[PDB]
């Protein structure tokens, strides 16, 4: 859930790969995770977030890549 | 799981 | 994040909402359903701009009167919703 | 904080 090449960590454990999207516009990467209402152990839950990061100057927008860990941590990275 | 990135 | 805390003849749930402000939370009750929404618009945090939304629905047991449903927020961002039994 | 409930 921090920022550390350029890379960002992020916890999205409650979201599935098809509920996440990553997009780059205007030197800004935008991360959105959305799931419609689904039953859980306690009742029904729907979640949504949008997270934006400004890309560092050197970074090429076309080279930015993303990968979701299977235990629910999303990383986004690029090199300069 | 290498998720896409659109621009 | 969520705790079921029913007492003998009193329905009670707890929920971790530490990321939200009191005014960013909404507790709504209707026909055997309690409904919690947390929501804030895009704003800065340490790592950048974050915007959050969630809706949590709990089923209310029969007999329970939605007039009687109440809430409270702990300083440490835990929301509680309770209701007594008839 | 004593949050109110909407019916």
């Amino acid at each position: 859930s921090e920022i550390r090449r350029w890379r960002v960590s992020l916890d999205v454990n409650h979201f599935a790969p098809d509920e996440l999207t990553v997009k780059t516009k205007d030197g800004v990467v935008e991360i959105t995770g959305k799931h419609e209402e689904r039953q859980d152990e306690h009742g029904y839950i729907s979640r949504c977030f949008t997270r934006k990061y400004t890309l560092p100057p050197g970074v090429d927008p076309t080279q930015v890549s993303s990968s979701l860990s299977p235990e629910g941590t999303l990383t986004v990275e690029a090199p300069m | 799981i290498t998720i896409p990135v659109t621009f």
